DNA sequence: TTCTCCTATGACTCATCCAT
DNA sequence: AATGGATGAGTCATAGGAGA
């Protein structure tokens, strides 16, 4: 028993370490994308403001 | 044979555990950063927009 | 191409740290 | 003091890759 219960832990402990790794990999992926796109919209906007600041100046 | 390999494999078990600790430490720390970068672009965007409008009004 | 050897990695077990 | 889970670390079996 003592061994059998403990197996179950070691097993569960390995899995947690595995998942966190997965989850992170996933988060890194989506972040790269959203993070990259908002950058593009950020640029469409920076220039438009630059332009308008002039038209008003 | 064993005395050789056992210590030899001891190093591998160690080195592998080593990498997983670092892989995670890195991904974790990287996503923390990417999260911030994203977060700030969301505010950079919000402010750019307010400027955009403001200027369009000046051209009203 | 298939056969051989070696490292990397899962899964077990053990010792140890903390809380009940 | 006693019992139970978490996690590091050693061991084994075994797979997958580099090379004869």
């Amino acid at each position: 028993r003592k061994r059998m219960r403990n197996r179950i832990a070691a097993s569960k402990s390995r899995k947690r370490k595995l998942e966190r790794i997965a989850r992170l990999e996933e988060k890194v992926k989506t972040l790269k994308a959203q993070n990259s796109e908002l950058a593009s919209t950020a640029n469409m906007l920076r220039e438009q403001v630059a332009q308008l600041k002039q038209k008003v100046m | 044979k064993r005395r050789i390999r056992r210590e030899r494999n001891k190093m591998a078990a160690a080195k592998s555990r080593n990498r997983r600790r670092e892989l995670t430490d890195t991904l974790q720390a990287e996503t923390d950063q990417l999260e911030d970068e994203k977060s700030a672009l969301q505010t950079e965007i919000a402010n750019l927009l307010k400027e955009k409008e403001k200027l369009e009004f000046i051209l009203a």
